[PDB]
Order: C-alpha cells, then sequence, then structure tokens
C-alpha cells in the first residue's frame, strides 16, 4: 500500500469518540468492549506482548518507543516487589486533547486496556494517573471502575480468569511536568512532580521502586483491540514501523476544530481539508502547522503541502510525529508572538529541578518576549540558537528539548520576519 | 581536590604580637611563611632529615570510596528513600 | 504570587481547620488506595480534599495534611506550592481559569479575557468584592479544539464567545448552574459542520475477531 488515509468506521478503534452512544458498561460491551477478555488473559503474558510486537504499535504519548519492546521489559520474574502498570493520563500538551476523550467516552476501552496491558507485563494494579483539570473526566472513568468491578471485570478474579488486579485513579494538581514518566511517579508518591534521572528505567525502579511501566491512555485502550482483531490487522495500516490508526486534534485557525481516528500516513492536507473543513481563508491561507504539539517544531506551508502525519516523515521534515496535535496558523497569526506564548507556557510548566530548563527556559522566554516587540538586534537570533543547544540533551527530562524546539522551529522557518520585526523596531524607535 | 595532591612542610607557629604603632602583626619568626612543596612523603622526610629538623609526619588522608546509587533515592523497602528531590 | 508564608491573622498554624467525619471516611479511602509504607502517596489528594472542604488551603489544612499521614510540614508545603491548583490564598467562589496557551489564543482567547474583564469590573488575578468570581490566566486545560474555553471550579465552558461567557457569569451569578460543555452547536469534539467519521453504526462484540482466539 502506498497511499494512507480514508480510514473506514468498522476499522475504528475509539468508536463512541463522540459521545454518541452510551459510555458505560451495557454501550462498551454493545461496541466491542470486554468481549474475551478471559480468553485474552488465559493466553498468557508471552502472547499478549507478542500480539502487541507483531501490531507495530508504538508509544502514542509522544516519543513513539515500540510499545510491546517497552512492556516486555517487565515480563521477567519477580524479586518480592509488586509489578505495576501505571497509565498517563495528564494531557498537558498545547494542542492536546485526545486522552479526554478516550476517558470521557470510551472509559472501559481503557479499563480493559488496563487489565490486559497489566497481564502482559504480571502487573498487580493500574494507577491512572489522571489531571486534575479532567474532574468530569475522573469521575466519568471511576463510574466505569465501578461498573467494570461490579461486573468481576477487574479486582478479585478478573474477568473469571484467575488474575487479581486493581484499576487505581489518582489526580493530579496542575502540572504539565507530572506527565512526564517520571515526574508521574514521583507525583503518585506524593512529591514534586520532578523527573528522576534515567537510569533507573520505571521497568527497575517505577512507582513506589517497584517495577512499574508507564503507558498513555491511547496506547492502553488499543491493546484489547490489538489482542482480538490480531497485530496483523493493526499493522495492516500506516507506512513500516509506523504501524495502525492515530487520534489527531486539529485545532488552532481550522474551520471546524476535531478530534478525529485516522490511519497513520494520512497526509498533514487530506487530513485537514477532510476532517476539519480545511483552513480559515483556504489552503493559500495556511502560514504554519505545529504538527504534534508544543513541543514539536513548526513547519511552513511548503513542507504541509506533500508531508505524511506518522512519525518517520515528520522526523524527515525535521519536526516530531509527537502527539498528533495539530495547530493550524493562518496568515494573520503573528507567529513570534505564538511562539512566545508557547515559550511563555514552558516556563510556566516548568519544575525547576535542573539548571539549563529553569534558567535557559526564563531566559529564552525574556528573548522571545522582546522578539515579539522586536525589542533586540539579530545578532541574538543564532544567540537564541545556541541558548536552545545549551538546553536541548543537557536536562533531566525533555521539557527542556520540547522547550527548545519550538524556538529551533521558529528561527529555522522565519528567520527573515525576526529580522524585519527588528529592523522596523530599530527604524520606528531610533 | 587540587590542593590535596602533594606533601607540604611547615613550621611550628611562633609568637604574633600587635604592633604597637599601627596594630599590624609583628613576628620575630623567620620560619613563619616557610611552606615547602614535596611530590613524596619520602623527599620530605629526607629534606628534613638533611636540615636536621626535627619533624612529625602525619599520614595521607585519602577519602574511601563511597557506593553511590541513584536508584537507592527511591527504595520500595529501606530507609534511603528521599522524602523530596 | 509569593512562595513563602507569613503569619496573617486569617492565616495562621492556629487558622481552625479540621476535616468533617466523612472526610475522615474519604481520607481512610484515599490512604488504602496505596501500598503499606506509602502513605505519603496520599498527600496530594488529601490536601486536594482539604480545599474541597474549605475552598483553599491555610496553614493549617497543610499541618493536618501533615499530622494525619505522618509526613514532615514541609513536605505538604513543597506540594501546595508545586502544585497550581492548591489555592493558597482564598479565591472566590467560582473560580474563572481563561485558556490563554496558543491553541486557544488562535482562536481568540484574549476576546473572551476581556469580555470577563469588563463584566465582572476585575482584572486578571482579582477576585470580585462580593467574593464571587476569581479570574485567573491559566496553560493549557486539555480542551483544545474546543477553544477558546474556561473551567469554573470543576467545570470546562467551550467553544465560547463573549456573549456565552457573559450568559455564564449572568447565571452565575443568579444562582444557577450552567451546562459544562462547548456552547456552540456541536456536543463535545466532533467537527462542526456533520460528523466526517463514526456516521456507520459500531459493529459490537466479536467483529473482526482472529482465530484461536
Ligand atoms: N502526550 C503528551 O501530553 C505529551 C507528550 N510529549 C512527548 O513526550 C516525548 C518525550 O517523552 P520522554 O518519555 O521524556 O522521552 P522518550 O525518549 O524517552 O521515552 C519514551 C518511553 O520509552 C522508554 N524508553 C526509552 N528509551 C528506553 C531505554 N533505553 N530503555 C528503557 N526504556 C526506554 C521511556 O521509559 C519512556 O516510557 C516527546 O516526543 C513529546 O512529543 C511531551 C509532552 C506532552
Ligand atoms: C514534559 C513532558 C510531559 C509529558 N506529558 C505526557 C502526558 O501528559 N501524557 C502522556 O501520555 N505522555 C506524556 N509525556 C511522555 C511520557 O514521558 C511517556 O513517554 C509516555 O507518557 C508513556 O510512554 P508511551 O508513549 O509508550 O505511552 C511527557 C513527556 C514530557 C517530557
Ligand atoms: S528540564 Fe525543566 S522540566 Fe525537566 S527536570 Fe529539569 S527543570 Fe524539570
Ligand atoms: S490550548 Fe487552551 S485548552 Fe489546550
Amino acid at each position: 500500500k502506498t497511499s494512507f488515509g480514508s480510514l473506514k468506521d468498522e476499522d475504528r478503534i475509539f468508536t463512541n469518540l463522540y459521545g454518541r452512544h452510551d459510555w458505560r458498561l451495557k454501550g462498551a460491551q454493545s461496541r466491542g468492549d470486554w468481549y474475551k477478555t478471559k480468553e485474552i488473559l488465559l493466553k498468557g503474558p508471552d502472547w499478549i506482548l507478542g500480539e502487541v510486537k507483531t501490531s507495530g504499535l508504538r508509544g502514542r504519548g509522544g516519543a513513539g518507543f515500540p510499545t510491546g519492546l517497552k512492556w516486555s521489559f517487565m515480563n521477567k520474574p519477580s524479586d518480592g516487589r509488586p509489578k505495576y502498570l501505571v497509565v498517563n493520563a495528564d494531557e498537558g500538551e498545547p494542542g492536546t486533547c485526545k486522552d479526554r476523550e478516550i476517558i470521557r467516552h470510551d472509559p472501559h476501552k481503557l479499563v480493559e486496556g488496563c487489565l490486559v496491558g497489566g497481564r502482559a507485563m504480571g502487573a498487580r494494579a493500574a494507577y491512572i494517573y489522571i489531571r486534575g483539570e479532567f474532574y468530569n473526566e475522573a469521575s466519568n472513568l471511576q463510574v466505569a471502575i465501578r461498573e467494570a468491578y461490579e461486573a468481576g471485570l477487574i479486582g478479585k478474579n478478573a474477568c473469571g480468569s484467575g488474575y487479581d488486579f486493581d484499576v487505581f485513579v489518582v489526580r493530579g494538581a496542575g502540572a504539565y511536568i507530572c506527565g512526564e514518566e517520571t515526574a508521574l511517579i514521583e507525583s503518585i508518591e506524593g512529591k514534586q512532580g520532578k523527573p528522576r534521572l534515567k537510569p533507573p528505567f520505571p521497568a527497575d525502579v517505577g512507582v513506589f521502586g517497584c517495577p512499574t511501566t508507564v503507558a498513555n491512555v491511547e496506547t492502553v485502550a488499543v491493546s484489547p483491540t490489538i489482542c482480538r482483531r490480531g497485530g496483523a490487522w493493526f499493522a495492516s495500516f500506516g507506512r513500516e514501523r509506523n504501524s495502525g490508526t492515530k487520534l489527531f486534534n486539529i485545532s488552532g485557525h481550522v474551520n471546524n476544530p476535531c478530534t478525529v481516528e485516522e490511519e497513520m500516513s494520512v497526509p498533514l492536507k487530506e487530513l485537514i481539508e477532510k476532517h476539519a473543513g480545511g483552513v480559515t481563508g483556504g489552503w493559500d491561507n495556511l502560514l504554519a502547522v505545529i504538527p504534534g504539539g508544543s513541543s514539536t517544531p513548526l513547519i511552513p506551508k511548503s513542507v504541509c503541502e506533500t508531508v505524511l502525519m506518522d512519525f518517520d516523515a515528520l522526523i524527515q521534515a525535521q519536526t516530531g510525529l509527537g502527539t498528533a496535535a495539530v495547530i493550524v496558523m493562518d496568515r494573520s497569526t503573528d507567529i513570534v508572538k505564538a511562539i512566545a506564548r508557547l515559550i511563555e507556557f514552558y516556563k510556566h510548566e516548568s519544575c525547576g529541578q535542573c539548571t539549563p530548563c529553569r534558567e535557559g527556559v526564563d531566559w529564552m522566554n525574556k528573548v522571545m518576549a522582546r522578539f515579539v516587540r522586536g525589542d533586540a538586534r539579530p545578532a541574538e537570533i543564532d544567540s537564541l540558537w545556541e541558548i536552545s543547544k545549551q538546553i536541548e540533551g543537557h536536562t533531566i527530562c525533555a521539557l527542556g528539548d520540547g522547550a527548545a524546539w519550538p524556538v529551533q522551529g521558529l528561527i529555522r522557518h522565519f528567520r527573515p520576519e525576526l529580522e524585519e520585526r527588528m529592523q522596523r523596531f530599530a527604524q520606528q524607535h531610533q | 581536590v587540587n590542593n590535596t595532591k602533594k606533601w607540604k612542610m611547615e613550621f611550628d607557629t611562633r609568637e604574633r604580637w600587635e604592633n604597637p604603632l599601627m596594630g599590624w602583626a609583628s613576628t620575630a619568626d623567620p620560619l613563619s611563611n616557610l611552606v615547602l612543596t614535596f611530590s613524596t612523603k619520602e623527599d620530605a622526610i629526607a629534606f628534613a632529615e638533611k636540615n636536621g629538623w626535627s619533624y612529625d609526619v602525619e599520614e595521607r588522608k585519602v577519602p574511601k570510596p563511597k557506593s553511590k546509587s541513584y536508584g537507592a533515592n527511591f527504595s520500595w523497602n529501606k530507609r534511603t528513600r528521599v522524602s523530596t528531590k | 504570587a509569593l512562595f513563602v508564608h507569613r503569619d496573617t491573622p486569617k492565616n495562621n498554624p492556629e487558622t481552625p481547620f479540621d476535616f468533617t467525619p466523612e472526610n475522615y471516611k474519604r481520607i481512610e479511602a484515599i490512604v488504602k488506595n496505596y501500598p503499606e509504607g506509602h502513605k505519603a502517596a496520599a498527600v496530594l489528594p488529601v490536601l486536594d480534599l482539604a480545599q474541597r472542604q474549605n475552598g483553599w488551603l491555610p496553614i493549617s489544612a497543610m499541618n493536618k495534611v501533615a499530622e494525619i499521614l505522618q509526613v514532615p510540614p514541609m513536605r505538604v508545603y513543597e506540594v501546595a506550592t508545586f502544585y497550581t491548583m492548591y489555592n493558597r490564598k482564598p479565591v472566590g467562589k467560582y473560580h474563572i481559569q481563561v485558556c490563554t496557551t496558543t491553541p486557544c489564543m488562535l482562536r481568540n482567547s484574549d476576546s473572551i479575557l476581556e469580555a470577563i474583564q469588563k463584566k465582572l469590573g476585575i482584572k486578571v488575578g482579582e477576585t470580585t468584592p462580593d467574593k464571587l468570581f476569581t479570574l485567573i490566566e491559566v496553560e493549557c486545560l486539555g480542551a483544545c479544539v474546543n477553544a477558546p474555553m474556561v473551567q469554573i471550579n470543576d467545570n470546562y465552558y467551550e467553544d465560547l464567545t463573549p456573549k456565552d461567557i457573559e450568559e455564564i457569569i449572568d447565571e452565575l451569578k443568579a444562582g444557577k448552574i450552567p451546562k459544562p460543555g462547548p456552547r456552540s452547536g456541536r456536543f463535545s469534539c466532533e467537527p462542526a459542520g456533520g460528523l466526517t467519521s463514526l456516521t456507520e453504526p459500531p459493529k459490537g462484540p466479536g467483529f473482526g475477531v482472529q482465530a484461536g482466539l
């Protein structure tokens, strides 16, 4: 297959994405959830890990690490400590609102994903670290978890399989850094959401010091559908090493901002013009697209014409796939103001632990606040570039990377607009 | 730790008193500022014995090797968990 | 906006705070979610519970959470100053949180911030004199396709216009509760000009299930 997109409704994993059907247990079982879950649990951890490895599922959180290879890090005998699946439901990325839709509208799909994934990794329980701002979504998920306990689907003898498995929901308290997996682990442990240094990876030392896999809501909730439909079904979509379906959040300057499930390697132009109603003012009104939420560098209209929305084609477009959160910016956008607001986000959402982010993200925000007004000189552009390169790769977690990358994308694609901003400041203020 | 690499020979500190005019530190010890540098202990001992100086030798105190593990900050059942970070 | 505490007569370690007994049963349920020997893991919910009982956190809720969980009080102060939901000052009864990050700023959240400011007569960070509304300006609330949106105490109010948020503030002042959803024609997150997807009925249990299962 060479062309991708135009995903059929029979191949959707997240049916009832839009809240048009019953999210509760009767509606979930009438859509295929909790079907033959006992037969999945009784085929063992190795079969489930083989299905997830065969499916080509990569991490839907945004880095795209191979999910079966990641979950097989727990496939090892116990050493006295319990094992834990932890579901990352924080979702603090600007642009990204898909895990809210999974929790709010398909909650039993997430609970069955917790059960299947925790059986695959031998986990004792699931801690769903949900964002504290998602209060109605958290109570929604708790009603579904009560329905799953009262039906015997989780808990003591989950689905009649002889495997005991709890599902806990921990609410956040307003920190974007608490979606980073080790900072999330520290937030569950009752501390400041500061990321741990890796190694130890959480499969060695995770939550409470136990073996732990932190996995996104989307990569957890697709796993029962992967175990039922088969890994060869899920690997039949998208390009190679880019398998499956993906939730896309097209927001910003489109006619119809929406969340939509779509095949993996869909063109960005096809996605925007088909599901979002196109850019406001036509496709010729397009200035830039942040392809995968705030941490990915922007790409201009010349790149957006032919680019595919998977991991590898956006890496070749020197950006990232990320959370697949498409932020569309038309020609009327002050793009320096938008990227500087994004850097303002990253200094308000920075836990202050390590020196390059704690100091340099604030210093990049001050430089970007002067670049919006033009109150600068062009030698400070490359300077800012070097400042971003002194944050990238030198920090504890990738929030420093995710703050350096929008600066780098803005400089790389819009240096002349920065320069004409500064020179018109210089000619009307001197 | 770069100032802990070489051996030093100093002498016993003698009397420092107050200058009556200015309050300055007056001394009558010529050897009060004499600090000699040696690569080994035996070179310093040979130099002190060669010059008739009665000496006392303190052995080099190296810091013993520590067992450092960042994962020990987050143990399951040990007291070495950090309460904050 | 400060991260030190100074004792005031309305915020001091002798300010009266104590949980209700139903809140103690809720705290016992929270503590039972975590392994034995890791009761400190209940710092973030229980302290948030202390914010749901009181509306905000004086430094007796922090000290009570430190006392009943047997954690040092500094380790509760770290949590209360780290996380942006813990109100360490008394906020109004309706805590309006306007998202002004880039996906909401592109869809004109500044017009709604200005509409709330000229409706309530306050600015960002201030509280109305009848203690009903606190207007602050927050980061991405995770409702980006429903931009522009606000949050009022638990609830998202989405796809807003200035007229819609004026209507929401009017029925908050009138004692009623508004409906937490998009104020445009759509329901949650679908395309506004009709469904571009999921128009077929869902297939049901057993569809596409592979052999050997
Ligand atoms: N979904 C969201 O709301 C957000 C997502 N992101 C995304 O997060 C990504 C960066 O996240 P990180 O987890 O910090 O980076 P990533 O490099 O480390 O790692 C992703 C996952 O792979 C695992 N992993 C990677 N290398 C490993 C190894 N050698 N051994 C064992 N496990 C290994 C990690 O434990 C982690 O769970 C970015 O691509 C960004 O797009 C960023 C912000 C918000
Ligand atoms: C600053 C920062 C914030 C993150 N926030 C989230 C998040 O909110 N939700 C999420 O699923 N992943 C988030 N991630 C990515 C996680 O670290 C981790 O890769 C992911 O949650 C679990 O891996 P997975 O993609 O295989 O599911 C964040 C990463 C960083 C650096
Ligand atoms: S880079 Fe920033 S977000 Fe990460 S540990 Fe350091 S201060 Fe925290
Ligand atoms: S940008 Fe305002 S909700 Fe995400």
